[PDB]
C-alpha cells in the first residue's frame, strides 16, 4: 500500500 | 469616448461578491462549453483541486 488513500476536498457539513 | 475616463459600470453591477470557487467533475465538466483563450487571457485563475 505504502500510502493512505487521499480524500477528495469536495466535503462539506451535513446537518444533523 | 477620448482621452477621458469614466466609471466602470459593467465591473460593478457584474463583481456584486466574488463568485466562490468551485470545482468541477467530469460529468459536468463535459457539456460545459469549451473555454476560449480570450476568455482566459489578463484574467484571474485559481487551483481548485
Amino acid at each position: 500500500i505504502d500510502r493512505y488513500e487521499q480524500v477528495s476536498k469536495d466535503f462539506e457539513f451535513i446537518k444533523i | 469616448a477620448g482621452e477621458q475616463k469614466c466609471f466602470d459600470w459593467e465591473l460593478m453591477t457584474n463583481f456584486r461578491r466574488l463568485p466562490q470557487s468551485h470545482g468541477s467533475n467530469v460529468q459536468q465538466r463535459e457539456q460545459q462549453p469549451a473555454p476560449r483563450p480570450e476568455d482566459f487571457e489578463g484574467k484571474i485563475v485559481t487551483q481548485w483541486y
